[PDB]
RNA sequence: AGCUUUGCGCAGUGGCAGUAUCGUAGCCAAUGAGGUCUAUCCGAGGCGCGAUUUGCUAAUUGAAAACUUCCCAAUAGCCGUGACGACUAGUCGGCACUGGCAAUUUUUGACAGUCUCGAGACUGG
Protein backbone atom coordinates (compact mmCIF):
# COMPACT_ATOMS: atom_id res chain seq x y z
CA UNK A 1 0.00 0.00 0.00
CA UNK A 2 1.09 3.55 -0.71
CA UNK A 3 1.18 6.17 2.04
CA UNK A 4 -2.26 7.42 0.98
CA UNK A 5 -3.61 3.92 1.66
CA UNK A 6 -4.34 2.74 -1.88
CA UNK A 7 -3.74 -0.88 -2.81
CA UNK A 8 -0.55 -1.04 -4.87
CA UNK A 9 -0.21 -2.98 -8.10
CA UNK A 10 2.81 -5.32 -8.02
CA UNK A 11 4.55 -3.49 -10.86
CA UNK A 12 4.74 -0.14 -9.10
CA UNK A 13 5.35 -1.93 -5.81
CA UNK A 14 8.54 -3.32 -7.33
CA UNK A 15 9.20 0.11 -8.85
CA UNK A 16 9.20 1.62 -5.36
CA UNK A 17 11.30 -1.27 -4.04
CA UNK A 18 13.91 -0.74 -6.76
CA UNK A 19 13.93 3.01 -6.15
CA UNK A 20 14.54 2.48 -2.44
CA UNK A 21 17.13 -0.20 -3.24
CA UNK A 22 19.30 1.68 -5.73
CA UNK A 23 18.87 5.01 -3.95
CA UNK A 24 17.42 7.20 -6.73
CA UNK A 25 13.81 7.89 -7.68
CA UNK A 26 12.05 8.91 -10.86
CA UNK A 27 12.35 12.25 -12.61
CA UNK A 28 10.32 15.38 -11.96
CA UNK A 29 8.34 14.97 -15.18
CA UNK A 30 7.43 11.38 -14.34
CA UNK A 31 6.42 12.35 -10.80
CA UNK A 32 4.19 15.11 -12.18
CA UNK A 33 2.64 12.74 -14.72
CA UNK A 34 1.96 10.13 -12.04
CA UNK A 35 0.38 12.65 -9.67
CA UNK A 36 -1.77 14.17 -12.41
CA UNK A 37 -2.96 10.66 -13.27
CA UNK A 38 -3.88 10.01 -9.63
CA UNK A 39 -5.92 13.20 -9.38
CA UNK A 40 -7.49 12.40 -12.76
CA UNK A 41 -8.68 9.08 -11.33
CA UNK A 42 -9.96 10.82 -8.20
CA UNK A 43 -11.86 13.43 -10.22
CA UNK A 44 -13.36 10.79 -12.52
CA UNK A 45 -14.46 8.49 -9.70
CA UNK A 46 -15.83 11.17 -7.36
CA UNK A 47 -18.76 11.76 -9.74
CA UNK A 48 -24.59 15.62 -22.25
CA UNK A 49 -28.08 14.21 -22.73
CA UNK A 50 -29.83 17.33 -21.46
CA UNK A 51 -27.57 19.53 -23.60
CA UNK A 52 -28.35 17.43 -26.68
CA UNK A 53 -32.09 17.53 -25.93
CA UNK A 54 -32.02 21.32 -25.54
CA UNK A 55 -29.92 21.83 -28.69
CA UNK A 56 -32.01 19.47 -30.84
CA UNK B 1 16.32 29.51 -9.15
CA UNK B 2 20.04 29.03 -9.70
CA UNK B 3 21.86 32.37 -10.34
CA UNK B 4 23.75 30.89 -13.30
CA UNK B 5 21.28 31.17 -16.21
CA UNK B 6 21.91 34.92 -16.69
CA UNK B 7 25.29 34.77 -18.47
CA UNK B 8 24.46 33.39 -21.94
CA UNK B 9 21.09 35.06 -22.47
CA UNK B 10 21.51 37.90 -24.96
CA UNK B 11 18.50 36.81 -27.05
CA UNK B 12 20.87 34.06 -28.26
CA UNK B 13 20.12 30.39 -28.91
CA UNK B 14 21.39 27.69 -26.54
CA UNK B 15 22.18 24.20 -27.85
CA UNK B 16 22.15 21.49 -25.18
CA UNK B 17 24.87 18.92 -25.89
CA UNK B 18 24.51 15.62 -24.06
CA UNK B 19 26.52 12.40 -24.05
CA UNK B 20 29.83 14.09 -23.19
CA UNK B 21 32.88 12.23 -21.94
CA UNK B 22 33.04 12.80 -18.19
CA UNK B 23 36.84 12.66 -17.88
CA UNK B 24 37.33 15.45 -20.45
CA UNK B 25 35.53 18.37 -22.14
CA UNK B 26 36.16 21.00 -19.46
CA UNK B 27 36.77 23.45 -22.31
CA UNK B 28 37.34 21.20 -25.35
CA UNK B 29 33.74 21.92 -26.34
CA UNK B 30 34.68 25.59 -26.54
CA UNK B 31 37.85 24.72 -28.45
CA UNK B 32 35.87 22.71 -31.01
CA UNK B 33 33.00 25.19 -31.38
CA UNK B 34 35.05 28.42 -31.45
CA UNK B 35 35.78 27.88 -35.16
CA UNK B 36 32.20 28.99 -35.89
CA UNK B 37 31.55 31.97 -35.81
CA UNK B 38 33.69 33.78 -33.21
CA UNK B 39 34.34 34.03 -29.48
CA UNK B 40 31.35 32.76 -27.49
CA UNK B 41 30.43 31.18 -24.15
CA UNK B 42 30.36 27.38 -23.86
CA UNK B 43 29.93 25.97 -20.35
CA UNK B 44 30.13 22.41 -19.02
CA UNK B 45 27.92 21.33 -16.12
CA UNK B 46 30.41 19.90 -13.61
CA UNK B 47 28.71 19.28 -10.27
CA UNK B 48 30.48 20.74 -7.24
CA UNK B 49 31.76 18.76 -4.25
CA UNK B 50 32.79 15.89 -6.55
CA UNK B 51 34.48 17.46 -9.56
CA UNK B 52 32.63 14.87 -11.66
CA UNK B 53 31.18 15.90 -15.00
CA UNK B 54 27.40 15.48 -14.97
CA UNK B 55 27.41 14.99 -18.74
CA UNK B 56 25.35 17.54 -20.64
CA UNK B 57 26.66 21.02 -21.34
CA UNK B 58 25.32 24.14 -23.05
CA UNK B 59 26.60 26.30 -25.92
CA UNK B 60 25.34 29.80 -26.77
CA UNK B 61 25.08 30.92 -30.41
CA UNK B 62 24.37 34.39 -31.79
CA UNK B 63 22.03 33.54 -34.69
CA UNK B 64 19.53 30.73 -35.36
CA UNK B 65 21.12 30.51 -38.84
CA UNK B 66 24.62 29.80 -37.53
CA UNK B 67 23.06 27.40 -35.03
CA UNK B 68 21.48 25.39 -37.87
CA UNK B 69 24.81 24.84 -39.63
CA UNK B 70 26.54 24.15 -36.31
CA UNK B 71 24.01 21.46 -35.40
CA UNK B 72 24.00 19.85 -38.84
CA UNK B 73 27.82 19.76 -38.89
CA UNK B 74 28.50 18.77 -35.26
CA UNK B 75 25.66 16.31 -34.56
CA UNK B 76 27.56 13.12 -33.79
CA UNK B 77 30.94 14.73 -34.51
CA UNK B 78 33.73 13.09 -32.53
CA UNK B 79 34.60 15.52 -29.72
CA UNK B 80 37.09 14.50 -27.05
CA UNK B 81 36.46 10.79 -26.53
CA UNK B 82 32.73 10.47 -27.30
CA UNK B 83 30.35 11.60 -30.04
CA UNK B 84 28.08 14.43 -28.93
CA UNK B 85 24.29 14.62 -29.15
CA UNK B 86 22.71 18.02 -29.83
CA UNK B 87 19.23 19.22 -28.86
CA UNK B 88 17.43 22.48 -28.12
CA UNK B 89 17.68 24.20 -24.74
CA UNK B 90 14.58 24.15 -22.54
CA UNK B 91 15.24 26.68 -19.72
CA UNK B 92 11.74 25.96 -18.43
CA UNK B 93 11.85 28.54 -15.62
CA UNK B 94 9.08 30.00 -13.45
CA UNK B 95 8.12 32.93 -15.68
CA UNK B 96 7.39 30.38 -18.44
CA UNK B 97 5.96 27.52 -16.37
CA UNK B 98 3.34 29.90 -14.97
CA UNK B 99 2.32 30.76 -18.53
CA UNK B 100 2.23 27.06 -19.42
CA UNK B 101 -0.04 26.28 -16.47
CA UNK B 102 -2.25 29.24 -17.39
CA UNK B 103 -2.53 27.94 -20.96
CA UNK B 104 -3.33 24.42 -19.73
CA UNK B 105 -6.71 25.37 -18.25
CA UNK B 106 -7.55 27.39 -21.38
CA UNK C 1 -4.43 -1.33 8.18
CA UNK C 2 -1.10 -1.47 6.36
CA UNK C 3 2.22 0.39 6.27
CA UNK C 4 4.59 1.23 3.44
CA UNK C 5 7.37 -1.35 3.22
CA UNK C 6 10.71 -0.20 4.66
CA UNK C 7 13.45 -1.52 2.37
CA UNK C 8 17.20 -1.15 2.84
CA UNK C 9 19.86 0.25 0.51
CA UNK C 10 22.70 -1.53 -1.29
CA UNK C 11 24.28 0.80 -3.86
CA UNK C 12 25.79 4.26 -3.41
CA UNK C 13 25.59 4.15 0.38
CA UNK C 14 28.79 5.77 1.74
CA UNK C 15 28.14 3.49 4.74
CA UNK C 16 29.52 0.27 6.12
CA UNK C 17 29.21 -2.90 4.06
CA UNK C 18 26.76 -4.32 6.59
CA UNK C 19 23.14 -3.19 6.65
CA UNK C 20 21.77 -0.50 8.97
CA UNK C 21 18.63 -0.96 11.04
C1' A D 1 -20.18 56.23 -64.94
C1' G D 2 -20.37 51.52 -63.72
C1' C D 3 -19.73 46.27 -66.36
C1' U D 4 -16.02 43.17 -68.26
C1' U D 5 -10.98 40.24 -70.54
C1' U D 6 -5.90 38.61 -69.95
C1' G D 7 -1.06 38.11 -67.11
C1' C D 8 1.35 38.73 -62.61
C1' G D 9 1.90 39.60 -57.00
C1' C D 10 -0.34 39.14 -52.03
C1' A D 11 -3.88 36.86 -48.63
C1' G D 12 -8.56 34.10 -46.98
C1' U D 13 -11.93 29.86 -47.47
C1' G D 14 -12.51 24.72 -49.53
C1' G D 15 -11.50 19.87 -52.35
C1' C D 16 -8.03 16.09 -54.07
C1' A D 17 -3.25 12.94 -54.01
C1' G D 18 1.47 11.40 -51.50
C1' U D 19 5.14 5.66 -56.93
C1' A D 20 6.51 11.87 -56.30
C1' U D 21 8.57 17.01 -55.29
C1' C D 22 12.74 19.71 -56.01
C1' G D 23 18.11 21.23 -57.84
C1' U D 24 20.85 21.66 -62.52
C1' A D 25 28.67 27.83 -63.02
C1' G D 26 26.19 19.56 -66.92
C1' C D 27 24.53 18.72 -72.32
C1' C D 28 20.94 19.47 -76.19
C1' A D 29 16.57 22.61 -77.87
C1' A D 30 11.49 27.09 -82.26
C1' U D 31 18.42 27.97 -86.92
C1' G D 32 13.18 22.72 -83.67
C1' A D 33 12.53 19.04 -78.06
C1' G D 34 9.72 14.91 -78.99
C1' G D 35 6.49 11.95 -82.38
C1' U D 36 4.27 3.38 -81.67
C1' C D 37 -1.57 5.47 -85.47
C1' U D 38 -0.02 8.98 -87.55
C1' A D 39 2.57 12.13 -91.15
C1' U D 40 3.27 17.31 -97.39
C1' C D 41 0.66 15.84 -90.28
C1' C D 42 1.52 17.42 -84.95
C1' G D 43 4.65 21.31 -82.15
C1' A D 44 7.99 21.89 -76.09
C1' G D 45 10.85 20.96 -73.22
C1' G D 46 14.12 16.45 -73.10
C1' C D 47 18.50 13.58 -71.48
C1' G D 48 22.36 12.56 -67.62
C1' C D 49 23.48 13.39 -62.68
C1' G D 50 22.05 14.67 -57.30
C1' A D 51 18.53 15.05 -52.43
C1' U D 52 14.49 12.58 -49.89
C1' U D 53 11.84 18.60 -43.85
C1' U D 54 10.77 21.36 -38.78
C1' G D 55 8.08 22.77 -33.89
C1' C D 56 4.47 20.99 -30.12
C1' U D 57 2.08 16.99 -27.50
C1' A D 58 0.78 12.10 -25.72
C1' A D 59 2.21 6.90 -24.46
C1' U D 60 5.45 3.01 -23.39
C1' U D 61 10.23 0.24 -21.88
C1' G D 62 13.57 0.66 -17.98
C1' A D 63 16.31 0.97 -11.41
C1' A D 64 17.70 5.47 -14.10
C1' A D 65 14.51 8.57 -20.68
C1' A D 66 19.25 13.66 -18.53
C1' C D 67 18.14 21.30 -18.07
C1' U D 68 22.15 22.77 -13.09
C1' U D 69 16.25 8.75 -0.77
C1' C D 70 15.33 7.09 3.86
C1' C D 71 15.31 7.51 8.54
C1' C D 72 16.59 7.80 14.35
C1' A D 73 16.54 10.92 17.46
C1' A D 74 15.43 15.26 18.56
C1' U D 75 12.46 18.80 18.49
C1' A D 76 8.00 19.16 18.26
C1' G D 77 -7.91 20.45 30.67
C1' C D 78 -9.68 18.42 35.33
C1' C D 79 -9.64 15.02 39.47
C1' G D 80 -5.12 12.32 42.90
C1' U D 81 -0.12 12.10 44.09
C1' G D 82 5.37 14.58 45.25
C1' A D 83 7.98 18.59 46.51
C1' C D 84 8.75 23.79 46.66
C1' G D 85 6.45 28.02 48.29
C1' A D 86 2.77 31.19 50.67
C1' C D 87 -1.13 31.92 54.42
C1' U D 88 -3.66 30.21 59.07
C1' A D 89 -4.04 19.59 60.65
C1' G D 90 -6.57 23.12 57.14
C1' U D 91 -6.39 26.67 52.80
C1' C D 92 -4.24 28.81 48.28
C1' G D 93 -0.76 29.51 43.78
C1' G D 94 2.57 27.62 40.31
C1' C D 95 5.44 23.40 38.79
C1' A D 96 5.98 18.07 37.98
C1' C D 97 3.80 13.07 36.37
C1' U D 98 4.26 6.84 38.10
C1' G D 99 -4.04 5.98 38.05
C1' G D 100 -8.84 7.73 36.14
C1' C D 101 -12.14 10.93 33.18
C1' A D 102 -19.80 7.84 27.96
C1' A D 103 -24.93 6.65 34.05
C1' U D 104 -29.33 12.83 36.47
C1' U D 105 -25.84 19.48 37.53
C1' U D 106 -22.42 20.27 32.39
C1' U D 107 -17.49 17.54 27.71
C1' U D 108 -19.78 11.89 24.79
C1' G D 109 -25.88 14.70 22.99
C1' A D 110 -34.01 14.50 24.21
C1' C D 111 -33.23 14.50 19.51
C1' A D 112 -35.54 13.91 14.81
C1' G D 113 -39.71 14.36 11.58
C1' U D 114 -44.55 17.15 10.60
C1' C D 115 -48.03 21.37 10.22
C1' U D 116 -49.97 26.95 10.79
C1' C D 117 -49.91 32.62 10.69
C1' G D 118 -40.77 36.66 14.48
C1' A D 119 -44.82 32.81 17.28
C1' G D 120 -47.13 28.16 18.51
C1' A D 121 -49.43 23.04 17.65
C1' C D 122 -48.82 17.33 16.29
C1' U D 123 -46.15 12.64 16.26
C1' G D 124 -42.23 9.18 17.59
C1' G D 125 -48.58 3.54 17.90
Amino acid sequence: VDETGRKLTPKEAFRQLSHRFHGKGSGKMKTERRMKKLDEEALLKKMLGTVALLQE
Amino acid sequence: EDPSLLEWDADDFRIFCGDLGNEVNDDILARAFSRFPSFLKAKVIRDKRTGKTKGYGFVSFKDPSDYVRAMREMNGKYVGSRPIKLRKSMWKDRNLDVVRKKQKEK
Amino acid sequence: VSQKRKYRQYMNRKGGFNRPL
